[PDB]
């Protein structure tokens, strides 16, 4: 699943036996309840510009 | 960088300077709080290693404006592969002294996990690379942080369109006008992947920028990412430069 188009997932993604998949996001993010979408957590979340966040918020 | 643009200020807020007595050495990628990424030859005639210092929020290197962090380099990490002066396994980690403070222009770019990086991010066409390097071949460097977007050769293609390893990528353009260039090596080739960033090559180096039948050369990140997170994770060592066993 995860080699196809990410398997779904925002972030990281891990195979597990069976049809199964579960993503993952990095520190400072969290998991949402779709099982794919990450939101930070955090006020500096890696790979975000805030000046562009900002921008858009 | 030849043929960018001016990053404008904070929009490229992961990207280092290295300076060496106050002279430019390199560039780097920040990638938490105390860890920065950078390319193993950036080191190769370094004699004393205390007078290395990375700065964060960098933009004007010609005023001070407030949103620059400079700390001391505690520690250089490099492959025990990497052999000075070449481009295989071209790749350093650098931990600070103290952690820089995230704002708005101090921002780790993500280290992705090695699968996700193989799986979805080598298949993103386009990427960011930047620093202050020369804006021309044997030209003057850049006072403003620049920064370029350029596509990825699949390694066959690039031998073709033209020695590369399974530790490099090919990316940009083989017609003289747009590429990284002396200067920037050890800057960040950012690739973005649904609204985050993240680190997929490091610049490293070959015969002479912006050469007509030529790509640029970047290290490979997917490779190391065990390498890097494991290293993360121990203890600091006396002694600034580091040789770690690869893999
Ligand atoms: O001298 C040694 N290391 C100290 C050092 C430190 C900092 C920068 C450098 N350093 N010097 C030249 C360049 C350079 O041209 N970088 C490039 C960047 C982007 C691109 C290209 C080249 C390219 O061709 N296409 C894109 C560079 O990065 C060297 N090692 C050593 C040399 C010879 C023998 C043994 C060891
Ligand atoms: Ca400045
Ligand atoms: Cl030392």
């Amino acid at each position: 699943i995860c080699v196809n188009e990410n398997g779904g997932c925002e972030q990281y993604c891990s195979d597990h036996t069976g049809t199964k998949r579960s993503c993952r996001c990095h520190e400072g993010y969290s998991l949402l309840a779709d099982g794919v979408s990450c939101t930070p957590t955090v006020e500096y979340p890696c790979g975000k510009i805030p000046i562009l966040e900002k921008r858009n918020a | 960088i030849v043929g960018g643009k001016v990053c404008p200020k904070g929009e490229c807020p992961w990207q280092v300077l290295l300076l060496v007595n106050g002279a430019q050495l390199c560039g780097g990628t920040l990638i938490n709080t105390i860890w920065v990424v950078s390319a193993a030859h950036c080191f190769d005639k370094i004699k004393n290693w205390r007078n290395l210092i990375a700065v964060l929020g960098e933009h004007d290197l010609s005023e001070h404006d407030g949103d620059e962090q400079s700390r001391r380099v505690a520690q250089v990490i490099i492959p025990s592969t990497y052999v000075p002066g070449t481009t295989n396994h071209d790749i350093a980690l650098l931990r600070l002294h103290q952690p820089v403070v995230l704002t708005d222009h101090v921002v780790p770019l993500c280290l992705p996990e090695r699968t996700f990086s193989e799986r979805t991010l080598a298949f993103v066409r386009f990427s960011l690379v930047s620093g202050w390097g020369q804006l021309l071949d044997r030209g003057a460097t850049a006072l403003e942080l620049m920064v370029l977007n350029v596509p990825r050769l699949m390694t066959q293609d690039c031998l073709q369109q033209s020695n590369i390893t399974e530790y490099m990528f090919c990316a940009g353009y083989s017609d003289g006008s747009k590429d990284s260039c002396k200067g920037d090596s050890g800057g960040p080739h950012a690739t973005h992947y649904r609204g985050t960033w993240y680190l997929t090559g490091i610049v490293s180096w070959g015969q002479g920028c912006a050469t007509v039948g030529h790509f640029g050369v970047y290290t490979r990140v997917s490779q190391y990412i065990e390498w890097l997170q494991k290293l993360m994770r121990s203890e600091p060592r006396p002694g600034v430069l580091l040789r770690a066993p690869f893999p």
